[PDB]
């Protein structure tokens, strides 16, 4: 247990420590962290949410900052590192005020005033556009400091392409369910080998060799149960008194499997995707009848496939009518890398696509997938909101300048807290300077001037070695992620700032 | 700063534990595990998969450097050597405050330009096919303890691949499920031979089965030959002492029937992955059927391809369409052991190599060596081109990167020049290993390539820079592209990591 | 882990150590080693393969030399000790060259050149002969340094006799399956009591006292299954509701055993050798019917007996027809030592014989058997090849002289390696000198002169105390064993010489 | 305690280990060893005698090889490393013969035959010359693998110059007492700052400031006793009863010191070099009288100064007559580096010179002095003998070729030992190859040819990268050091080879 000053200085110190752990992942020039456990093992990522979710944080106050990795609205791209780094700075800047004699609650009030204002300023300054070109700029920016190679423009295009494929319009507004975009990976090298498929890709091979390699004009049956011998619930025991019965019993089984397959054939299905197992005898007769079957299909895939093909997931084969069958032009098995995967294409519903990522190393295809997923999210959000913000610390610099003025229009104590919040925002542009290896102090000096001359879009430029126009370089941040990164930071900093005793 | 200093040193350590095994004057490694298992080899893929690396950087170096995409010749040893070079050079550049991101861009670019130089300077295999491929297979065997018999083994490697290679779009495709490699000790390395057929290291299941069957109709099963017990709980209820006889009769009859079905369809041989009941063994024997059991799945797959049989799991539903074909199946004694040779298969693009060595650990390395040769010639046949060995092609790439660096000037340029110095790790290793003077060979090597001698390399025997293709030291174009591919990815991965946390 | 020089000097040292462990077993004056474990216990042998297979070798490099005990082509007689001792010397002689600066690979190349030449020279100098007299000289030589007593000439004769009995001619060539020669032992003393039987001897007594002690003109049934009550595979339970049924059930069993025996009698079999057990009631009725039965017969014996008598091993008694019965003039039980063994004689196939070894001590009958088995192998090989070589280090001396010259016809570095290989060969003649207790250095000097004067057959003679003509003394070595002992040694020395790092 | 084989193999192994410890110091391309203790500390040398004298050898057999560092006739220059490396090789080569069965005594006899022959061959092939030019070539060669910089030719010249200055002719022969060459060092940097002084340099300042900085035409008094108040042997106690006596007693002391100085002045001495201390009052009056005095002069210097100036070392001042005074033109004090040293020049005897070495680092001036001292020795020896030998392994190569032939003219066993001794000699040319980094095996091949074509002077040439004419390059070895290096090696190898038991 710790009380008062000792409790607070300690909590702040903890918050700062965890922020430092992710700090260097910020931006185009972000570094990676290698996280190693005991059994599973090594994870190498630049993703802040991944790093924090995996980290073995001990301290309670640090366990609280780490919780930002789970706020779905913030934990996408650099949102996580931005929220954590900012909480750290908000707590650090507070320490000074606590030292002067300012009460933790007025500091909390200042931050609330500041963040509410900032949330207003950014909706004011938010740039509108649903331009596919801007979408591409969102993705390019999202893929910036990752180990993806040079294929970024190629990836960015895939993203926009996938997003625009499943994006739909409800009452006047564009809604994009990312769950309709199936992303999967396979170790084959190249990356440029990533494919965009108009259908659902399934990491599953056909159960039996004699089954067709490709089915055209497919009537697809999605099945919930196992195509195996089922025993009754109330215990059952078979008693044979006639030696002749043994064969008959052995045959009822065969005939049971024969009927299963008859039911399936009767519905017109020519493809059977089973969520469970399929007995070898059933596989025998399915192949005999020419039906293409896959077994032990993931529920997630079962659901996406029902979505894409219009098929109803059926459990009782007796309810396997032609009404519950899905449709697709082609169901084909084809070898990808070293595996054989099933491709369901030309589905009844066009709003379903897949991205088969390639890249070799394994530990790269994973982050690349990790990357493509964030990219898909950010591009999806923007597609919806239609608004974005300038990157490279441009937003923070504007905010820092405005709040510095808004502080003056506020009363004594709160004013101090609001000037502290304004300083805290500079931790972002400074972090990008430091990471790129440029002089932090002078970049800030320049950045401040330009945004004050009205150059809203001037962020930190690695190239120009200092500040530069993000409008030209195309570095754009989605809005939603910004506002939530600020809000998360404030809510969490306040929670921690208010504690005066840890027992 | 430090996490990097440490990661890099862990990595380079792996690079050096493999360096002395590169080339004609390369040495092997003895790897002993905790369970006491011993593996003595020159194979860089086995060495890496074997060594107990603890450091996470080392584990990654091993995983990424593995040239996983293909294990042709010494791609992995070459990859690893270059990764260590690239890393060691990056250390220096970082001491000068060059941001790891510049370095990674530079490496990525130089890597691309290097693949280009290779495609460019490569050489298509022409009407010279046989002579080239032989020279390739020998170069490979030259690094191994198999050198001892390189001319004979090279011929075997050539004959085998040529036999199973399909010349499709005027192009060649080689399916390894047509090449059965089996090892048996108790013979000299020279006793190694190529058998036109599929050898299976197993013997007939029952002593009373025939030792040979001409014109065999082979049944390939995947199910065991035993009585089937119902799925629902089952109990025989005997109330009449007389039924006891009728019951056992019904069981034996079930087995007798299973054999009748297989035999009714014409089957002559029965090869199963699973087991064969003792009574079933009696019946097959009595029907004069040659049966082998508990066969390796991989062996099953190869027998299916060569005989054209289908692996059946439902004996009840077996048919003659399922049967495979071969002119003869016969049990032959290979040394101490008895093996089953399925010869004169339906599919004639099916071959076997019986690898011999006197000792177990000798025969093991011979198979490793021969499997390397097969992949070398096969990938050369498939790619259609070859590049000169002896460090020639690396000295060239190095030469051509130093130019390109000055074109892509700036900080990237430093990374690109460093990438060239790293590629030179190959000629250095080769020189060092043969007992030559690195700094001396390197200077001459640079001279020849500057003066346009693309194919000039290190003749470790004479210790002179000569024409590597003339001398026959050549390798598939694929080995170099993959090695530089794997090498740069492994180095970029470590270069980007600035912290290691649990 | 050890690298470079340390790794190599160490490996060589290890190889030498294990060679020393078997060294003194070489030749007519070889010593024995007592190997003691924990439970089973003491083994006393002169056999090098036995010693190494049993030895508790720790070092990896030593575990590699020990592998020569398993190379079936080398591990017969002194082949094992010759290969091990030579590997040790090849590695020892190499150490000198490594010291001078010679690369392990050129040393390996030298050895390859040397061994290939040697393999040629010995086929050149190999002496042809299929003369039974030479066969006898092969055996006498093979039995030389073993604790067999003076009975050697008597044993040698048994060997040739057995070998010539099963030896057969395929297309122009003599093939001898040693598996047709059944060797067994029984502790009764004497050794001269060893018998040569024209039939199969089986260490098994007849199951029942009332069964005949001897059967003439035997129709032998070989049976795979147990002559016992068999339960069904699918569980079976008997339910008795009538007290009267209990007897009936108890009787069905008796009648079951009665029928078993009826089937056997119906085929005309009058002897039944069962691989498994025989119920007491079955034994009752078999004895009642006069059939001689043995049970729990080894599969090895089952197989040899099927081979010798022409009987088909049957599992299902219903397939016990007169067609599957074997034949033999006499099946008699007779007491050997303290046991009662069954003798199957005058078999349909004459190419099957047995050797019942006697000798008392137990620990002697074992090595004697160990001896007779090697002797049988060597005599069998020679019977086939028709060629042999002079013993007592005569071959090595010739080789050492020739390769010493062939070295000159070779280039610098390799030449050194080939002169090293030539020196290594002298380790054999020297080992025989040392073991006999004579001066090594002078025997070699003399041996070299005589072989150089063209006396190819001069080996080390204990009697003449120095060198002497092996042609006269009759010491001959089979060819196959020589070539493989050289080849094994070279392959293994190269494997070890190439290692520069042990991790 | 160890007996037989174990004792011998072990002793040989030990000898080899210590040879390895100095091996790399051989030649122009020799490396240095850093020897570190507990208190005094670090020593860095290339000198083999120094390294071995300092080494902490544990093993007895190794303590025996190390004894060669004390054989004054061998331990000069590379003589030590040559003797040690050769003993190691002689013992190593013997091990092979012991293995074959050769008795340690005949091996010892072989080596004796071999070395006696070799000692003859080198006197036969020894090149005569007292040419100052050759002397310079001896020094240049002696200074070869040391950290002396490039100043070697400058140093070599100093050496010859000093040597020729003190060299004297007795009955027809030149004798050179090196003890007449005073070598000293002072940390001032440069090396080229080393001076050649025609007089004795003394690391001592004048005792009193008021004493002259320079004395010309000096009559030098060398004094053994302290110029201090001496108490009687039989205890003495002073008893004062008159207060007035105290002054008188205090004055007798002053007057005592006054007389001391009077005696000195009376002899005409104007310089006083005292081996002991000088009281402050005595210093007072000496300075007053104008006599230049130095105190606590080393006995070694006292002796050299008596030698150079003709002064008689006097203990009782009453025997300080003008007859015992030495002479020198100038006695001057001058600052060298940071110290002030006294220079006694133009001594009565010209056969005395000094070399004041400079070089900075301290740890360099020490080895340089260590170097100059060996150089002086070798140049001195040759000056006397008038004969030398070609360097770079040329001598050993000739010897190895001749003894290889002389072996043939000898009986069996000894012949083997003599061929072993011939091989052992090649360890020198091979060591120079290895150190220079060139191929050992091929250099030897070439070296053998050339010496066999009659090219006696062909040694190992770093430049020509292989072999080359030492006659042209000027690499010459003194004779005496060669013969003793061979002899030491043989005597010590025999001592060790003869031990069969260490208790």
């Amino acid at each position: 247990r710790e009380q008062g000053k000792n409790a607070q200085r300690n909590n702040i110190e903890a918050a700062k420590a965890i922020a430092d752990a992710v700090r260097t992942t910020l931006g185009p020039k972000g570094m990676d962290k290698m996280l190693v456990d005991s059994i599973g093992d090594i994870i190498i990522s630049n993703d802040g949410a991944t790093i924090l979710k995996e980290m073995d944080v001990e301290h309670p106050t640090a366990k609280m900052i780490v919780e930002v990795s789970k706020a779905q609205d913030t934990a996408v791209g650099d949102g996580t590192t931005t929220a954590v780094v900012l909480s750290g700075e908000l707590l650090k800047q507070a320490e000074t005020l606590l030292d002067q004699g300012v009460h933790p609650t007025v500091i909390s009030n200042g931050y609330r005033l500041a963040v509410n204002e900032a949330r207003k300023i950014i909706d004011e300054i938010a740039e509108k556009s649903t331009d596919d070109a801007t979408l591409r700029k969102i993705a390019l920016t999202a893929l910036s400091g990752k180990n993806t190679g040079l294929s970024n423009d190629f990836l960015a295009d895939l993203v926009v392409k996938a997003v625009n494929a499943v994006a739909e319009v409800r009452d006047g507004k564009t809604i994009v369910d990312t769950a309709n975009i199936k992303v999967d990976k396979k170790n084959g090298g190249s990356v440029n080998d990533t494919q965009f498929i108009s259908g659902i890709v399934i990491d599953k091979e056909k159960v039996h060799s004699k089954m067709p390699d490709v089915v055209k004009n497919a009537k697809i049956a999605l099945i919930d149960s196992a195509l195996e011998i089922k025993k009754t619930e109330i215990e059952a025991k078979v008693q044979i008194s006639d030696p002749s019965k043994i064969q008959d019993f052995l045959n009822q089984e065969t005939n049971t499997f024969k009927q299963m397959v008859e039911k399936i054939k009767k519905s017109g299905a020519n493809v059977v995707l089973c969520q469970k197992g399929i007995d070898d005898v059933a596989q025998h007769y399915l192949a005999k009848e020419g039906i293409y079957a896959v077994r032990r299909v993931k529920k997630s895939d079962m659901e996406k496939l029902a979505k894409a093909t219009g098929a109803k997931i059926v459990t009782d084969l007796d309810d396997l009518t032609p009404s519950v069958l899905g449709e697709a032009e082609t169901v084909e098995e084809r070898k990808i890398g070293d595996d054989r995967m099933t491709f369901v294409m030309g589905c009844k519903n066009p709003k379903a696509v897949s991205i088969l990522i390639r890249g070799g190393t394994d530990h790269v295809v994973s982050e690349v997938e990790r990357a493509l997923n964030d990219a898909i999210r950010v591009v999806a959000i923007t597609k919806e909101d239609g608004k974005f913000l300038w990157g490279g610390g441009a937003v923070e610099a504007e905010l820092a300048m405005r709040l510095a003025k808004y502080a003056n229009s506020v009363g004594g104590r709160e004013q101090l807290a609001i000037e502290a919040f304004a300083k805290a925002l500079e931790i972002i542009p400074r972090t990008l300077a430091e990471n790129a290896g440029i002089d932090p102090i002078n970049t800030l000096i320049k950045l401040k001037a330009d945004d004050e001359k009205g150059r809203i879009s001037v962020g930190v430029d690695l190239d120009n070695n200092g500040v530069g126009d993000m409008k030209a370089k195309g570095v754009v941040d989605p809005l939603r992620v910004k506002t939530h990164a600020l809000e998360s930071a404030v809510e969490v900093a306040t929670m921690i700032l208010r504690i005066d005793d840890v027992i | 700063k430090d996490a990097m200093k440490e990661n890099i040193e862990a990595a380079i350590a792996i690079s050096n534990s493999v360096r002395s095994s590169l080339g004609p004057r390369g040495m092997d490694k003895m790897l002993v595990d905790s369970l006491g298992d011993i593996v003595i080899t020159n194979d860089g893929v086995t060495i890496l998969k074997e060594m107990d690396v603890e450091h996470p950087a080392a584990k990654m170096m091993v995983e990424v450097s593995k040239t996983q995409d293909s294990f042709v010749g010494d791609g992995t040893t070459t990859a690893v050597i270059i990764a260590g070079g690239l890393l060691q050079q990056a250390q220096g550049l970082i001491n000068q405050n060059v941001h790891p991101t510049v370095i990674s861009e530079g490496y990525r670019m130089a890597s691309e330009e290097a693949k280009r130089v290779i495609d460019e300077i490569s050489t298509k295999i022409g009407a010279d096919e046989k002579a080239l491929l032989l020279k390739m297979a020998q170069t490979s065997l030259n690094s191994k303890s198999a050198s001892v018999a390189k001319d004979k083994l090279a011929e075997i490697s050539y004959e085998a691949v040529k036999s199973v290679a399909e010349l499709r779009d005027g192009k060649y495709y080689v399916d390894f499920d047509n090449i059965q490699v089996v090892k048996k000790q108790g013979g000299a390395i020279d006793d190694t031979q190529l058998i036109n057929g599929i050898i299976v290291d197993k013997e007939k299941v029952h002593p009373g089965m025939p030792d040979v069957v001409k014109d065999a109709k082979i049944a390939l099963l995947d199910a065991p030959l035993e009585i089937k017990k119902p799925e629902f709980d089952t109990n025989l209820r005997i109330e009449d002492p007389s039924m006891i006889q009728k019951f056992l009769a019904q069981e034996e009859n079930m087995l007798r029937e299973m054999v009748d079905k297989i035999k009714s369809v014409g089957a002559n041989v029965v090869i199963t992955q699973k087991g064969i009941d003792d009574m079933a063994q009696h019946y097959l024997s009595r029907a004069g059927i040659y049966a082998v059991r508990r066969v390796k799945k991989s062996d099953m797959d190869k027998l299916a391809k060569a005989t054209g049989a289908s692996i059946v799991s439902t004996i009840d539903e077996i048919s003659s369409s399922d049967l495979g074909t071969a002119e003869r199946v016969e049990q032959v004694k290979v040394g101490e052991d008895y093996m089953t040779f399925v010869t004169g298969c339906k599919n004639p693009k099916a071959v076997s190599i019986l690898v011999r060595g006197e000792t177990e650990h000798v025969v093991d390395e011979m198979e490793r060596s021969i499997t390397d040769s097969l992949h070398v010639v096969a990938s050369a046949l498939e790619d259609g081109a070859y590049a000169a060995g002896g460090g020639a092609t690396a000295a060239e790439i190095a030469f051509r990167l130093r130019s390109y660096a000055q074109k892509i000037g700036g900080r990237q340029q430093l990374a690109i020049e460093k990438f060239a110095d790293a590629i030179e790790e190959i000629p250095r290793a080769l020189a060092e290993n043969a007992g030559l003077d690195p700094i001396d060979i390197l200077l001459k090597l640079r001279a020849e390539h500057a003066k346009g001698n693309k194919t000039y390399g290190i003749n470790v025997f004479t210790g002179e820079i000569e024409d590597m293709v003339k001398n026959g030291v050549i390798e598939p174009i694929r080995v170099g592209k993959q090695a530089i591919e794997s090498a740069t990815e492994a180095a970029i991965m470590i270069l980007r990591i600035d912290d290691v946390i649990a």
